[PDB]
């Protein structure tokens, strides 16, 4: 079992 | 390239979190709770060295260290 990134957020950052 | 003198290279960088990350809610990784760091939008993570082959940085935040997903941070 390997590690991977979570899906990238697609909404603009609230920052 | 490999030839020449070493260049200036910062072993520590500061990176702004652009999105909330709780590994229990969002991580696909079987060991997430053990090895990944929780953080909130606007917090700054101190990152040590390069991202690993999976895309994670070793980071520090408020006294806790762990892996953070590069795609949640401002590059």
């Amino acid at each position: 079992i390997g590690r991977r990134l979570p899906p990238t957020p697609s909404k603009p950052s609230t920052l | 390239g490999p030839l020449g003198s070493p260049e200036f290279n910062r072993p520590v960088k500061r990176m702004i979190a652009l999105y909330d990350y709780d590994p229990q809610e969002l991580s696909p990784n079987v060991d997430a709770e053990q090895v990944e760091l929780c953080f909130k939008t606007g917090e700054i993570i101190l990152v040590y060295g390069d991202m690993d082959e999976d895309g994670f940085y070793m980071g520090e935040l408020d006294g806790v260290r762990g892996l953070v997903p590069s795609n949640f941070l401002a590059d």
